[PDB]
């Protein structure tokens, strides 16, 4: 009965600041390595961010360095992403689920998602 | 030295092996586990000085349990417990925890003040971590592992009629910390805080050792382990494991 | 307190097999690794075999490799040594050891057993035979001799045991025939006669 | 495999003298060394661990140092209860290895042996065998030499020697030499010489035996 709901997104000017929140039901975040994913028109899917178990650091992607921050609130089962300035070519839909090392062969689940767009 | 005492382990010591999500499946895993219905040692602190803090082997992993009424119990891990090698110190201060990896020179009786009377010198410090404290009567259980250059801690805390034997029930230990240290560990010791006289207390703990074994674990729809069976325990469980 | 007791010593013909048992009391036996140590009569110390806390990995020396076996029965706190294809060079005294090590078995304390004697020979038990020596009359010269007896101990008695003087007992030495031989003190305080 | 060497093999010291022993390894073992002590008829006892760390109850006079290949063991003042054999053990790599050993004694001035010779008895001759015996009583120094001469001839393989331990009251030894002869070849030669050589005598002493006598 896992269910993931993402909130926070819409139309913004270039170089804004957004906070995306993830609400998880039926899942305990303290036990898994969570991540943030992105997919763009014709771009298939590519990883964006990862948040490992404590006593380890976040691992971003090469082309996204120094533009996003991640948080993990274990008490209320929340994963949040804080948005720094971005180029207008970053408009896409963003997903919230487990990381690549926390998924089996038989895992096909994806929540609704949130749209973010930069108006240029 | 006081004689040792033993108690039945029962169905205790089960932890999450990996970080993968599994729901509504039965999974067979070969890993390091505490065998069911094993005997574990029990340490008292009873008041020509008293030596109630022995140095014990680490082997391939440790299961630690405490049932203290008040907080008397940190830990030291290492090989030589002197300045020739590096050691790991975990101290649970009133507000924060401190985890350090340095070359220490530990005293003969490393006690605490209810503070830095644990070591006389600490040089070549290569790790330092501060975070929230690890915290009626409560039963606190820990599992320590040291594998592939990683120190892994698993913890569980359950509020408690008869305390003579460990309870008969099932609970799974959850991950706490995965420290990226790279030292060798073969010995470990426990730290006790002694209130200054104007000193002992109800400090009792249980130590057990893990062995390579195959287990069958049941996962519920939310990802929680509900039941576990040991394959080599008895012929009856062998039929269940064979399937 | 801590006590280690060994059992199984005795006499074995060449080509035979033997089994030595060791019991531990007073300390947690299932948390440590254990060693077998042997010492030859009138020689140094040697290291035989090592076993871990849960059985499993077992280590043997190069001399006793391929014909010795080590095992532990943790239910009854027992350690075993099985010996096959024995030869005359294995005559020694054996101990069970818990050795202090900062590497491998991280024991902070060391304990040793009592010891058991294993003798490999083809000669049966026999009683001592005595031949005196000519006494010449400090200038007190005399002679006694014990010869041709297998089993290691001996009963010492010179003159009904009234006096403890003349107590220097020469150690027995093994012969090519297969049996032992000794002697006894010659001169005594000449103020008693 | 690792070889272990100790030096010296045998030592003698007086009361109040500093004693030093050395142990050497075939390859580097860092500071993973142990020093033992054993008295006759008893199991060994551990003194120094990790090449520098002593143990609870060990008197302050003992000490140890060294690293790598060379290690050293030291005693400051030699109390009477320090007669034993000391071994050095390595535990860097399985299989483990002990050392040969070093023995320690007490020293005392030179003494003089009282060498006696004894012929076989008639009861020995009644059973078809005989043994001749030479006795060296109460000589301090360990090294002494006894030779059996049959008409000024050198022979070996028929002689056996027995030496006792130190005697507490006087710290002195005793030695017995035995030579076996058959009943057909015991009195055929008159010249049976027992020659004793030691540093306690001005000249070597030879005592002869008379056949039949
Ligand atoms: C799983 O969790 C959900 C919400 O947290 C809960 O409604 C459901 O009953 C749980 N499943 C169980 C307890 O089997
Ligand atoms: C330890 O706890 C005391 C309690 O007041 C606090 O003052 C101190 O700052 C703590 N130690 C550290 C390193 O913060
Ligand atoms: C490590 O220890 C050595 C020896 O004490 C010292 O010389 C060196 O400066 C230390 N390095 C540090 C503290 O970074
Ligand atoms: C730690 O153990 C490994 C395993 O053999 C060994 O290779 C390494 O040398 C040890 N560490 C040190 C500092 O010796
Ligand atoms: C625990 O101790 C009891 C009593 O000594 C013994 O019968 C039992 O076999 C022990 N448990 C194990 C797993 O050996």
């Amino acid at each position: 009965q896992v269910q993931l709901q993402e909130s926070g997104g819409g139309l913004v000017q270039p170089g804004g600041s957004l906070r995306l929140s993830c609400a998880a039901s039926g899942l305990i975040i303290s036990r898994y390595d969570m991540s943030w994913y992105r997919q763009a028109p014709g771009k298939e899917r590519e990883l964006v961010a990862t948040t490992p178990i404590p006593a380890a650091r976040p691992q971003y992607a090469d082309s996204v360095k120094g533009r996003f921050t991640i948080s993990r609130d274990n008490a209320k089962n929340t994963v949040s992403l804080q948005m720094n300035s971005l180029k207008p070519e970053d408009t896409a839909v963003y997903y919230c689920n487990l990381g690549p090392e926390s998924q089996d062969h038989n895992y096909n689940y994806w929540g609704q998602g949130t749209q973010v767009t930069v108006s240029s | 030295q006081l004689p040792p005492a033993y108690t039945n382990s029962f169905t205790r010591g089960v932890y999450y092996p990996d970080k993968v999500f599994r729901s509504s499946v039965l999974h067979s895993t070969q890993d390091l586990f505490l065998p069911f219905f094993s005997n574990v040692t029990w340490f008292h602190v009873i008041s020509t000085k008293r030596f109630d803090n022995p140095v014990l082997p680490f082997n391939d992993g440790v299961y630690f349990a405490s049932i203290e009424k008040s907080n008397i119990i940190g830990w030291i891990f290492g090989t030589t417990l002197d300045s020739k090698t590096q050691s790991l110190l975990i101290v649970n201060n009133a507000t924060n925890v401190v985890i350090k990896v340095c070359e220490f020179q530990f005293c003969n009786d490393p006690f605490l003040d209810h503070e830095f009377r644990v070591y006389s010198s600490a040089n070549n410090c290569t790790f330092e971590y501060v975070s929230q404290p690890f915290l009626f009567k409560n039963l606190r259980e820990f599992v320590f592992k040291n594998i592939d250059g990683y120190f892994k801690i698993y913890s569980k805390h359950t509020p408690i009629r008869e305390p003579e034997d460990l309870p008969q029930g099932f609970s799974a230990l959850e991950p706490l910390v995965d420290l990226p240290i790279g030292i060798n560990i073969t010995r470990f010791q426990t730290l006790l805080a002694l209130h200054r006289s104007y000193t002992a207390g109800a400090a009792a703990y249980y130590v057990g050792y893990l062995q390579p074994r195959t287990f069958l674990l049941k996962y519920n729809e939310n990802g929680t382990i509900t039941d576990a069976v040991d394959c080599a325990l008895d012929p009856l469980s062998e039929t269940k494991c064979t399937l | 307190e801590v006590q280690l007791v060994e059992s199984g010593g005795g006499v074995v013909q060449p080509g035979g097999s033997l089994r030595l048992s060791c019991a531990a009391s007073g300390f947690t036996f299932n948390s440590y690794g254990m060693h077998w140590v042997r010492q030859a009569p009138g020689k140094g110390l040697e290291w035989v075999a090592f076993i871990r806390y849960d059985g499993g990995n077992k280590y043997y020396a190069d001399s006793v490799k391929g014909r010795f076996t080590i095992s532990r029965d943790n239910s009854k706190n027992t350690l075993y040594l099985q010996m096959k294809s024995l030869r005359a060079e294995d005559t020694a005294v054996y101990y069970c050891a818990n050795l202090k090590d900062s590497r491998y078995s991280g024991s902070y304390y060391d304990y040793w057993g009592q010891g058991t004697l294993v003798t490999v020979s083809s000669a049966s038990t026999k009683g001592p035979s005595v031949f005196p020596l000519a006494p010449s009359s400090g200038t007190a010269a005399l002679g006694c001799l014990v010869k041709d007896y297998f089993p290691e101990p001996v009963t010492v008695s010179w003159n009904s045991g009234a006096l403890t003087s003349g107590v220097h007992t020469f150690p027995a030495v093994l012969q090519s025939s297969g049996l032992y031989s000794l002697s006894s003190v010659v001169t005594v305080p000449s103020s008693s006669l | 495999v690792i070889w272990m060497t100790q030096s010296p093999s045998s030592l003698s010291a007086s009361v109040g003298d500093r004693v030093t022993i050395t142990c050497q390894a075939s390859q580097d073992i860092r500071f993973y060394l142990n020093w033992y002590q054993q008295k006759p008829g008893k199991a060994p006892k551990l003194l120094i661990s990790d090449a520098s760390n002593m143990e609870t109850g060990v008197p302050s006079r003992f000490s140890g140092s060294g690293s790598g290949t060379d290690f050293t063991f030291t005693i400051s003042s030699l109390q009477p209860e320090d007669i034993a054999t000391y071994y050095c053990q390595q535990y860097d790599n399985l299989p483990f290895t002990f050392g040969p050993g070093t023995k320690v004694d007490f020293k005392r001035t030179v003494a003089a042996p009282s060498v006696f010779i004894f012929p076989p008895s008639d009861e020995q001759l009644k059973s078809g065998t005989a043994s001749v015996v030479c006795l060296l009583n109460n000589f301090y120094p360990r090294e002494a030499k006894v030779q059996w001469k049959v008409d000024n001839a050198l022979q070996s393989g028929n002689s056996q020697e027995s030496v006792t331990e130190q005697d507490s009251k006087d710290s002195t030894y005793s030695l017995s030499s035995t030579l076996t002869l058959s009943k057909a070849d015991y009195e055929k030669h008159k010249v049976y010489a027992c020659e004793v050589t030691h540093q306690g005598l001005s000249s070597p002493v030879t005592k002869s035996f008379n056949r039949g006598e």
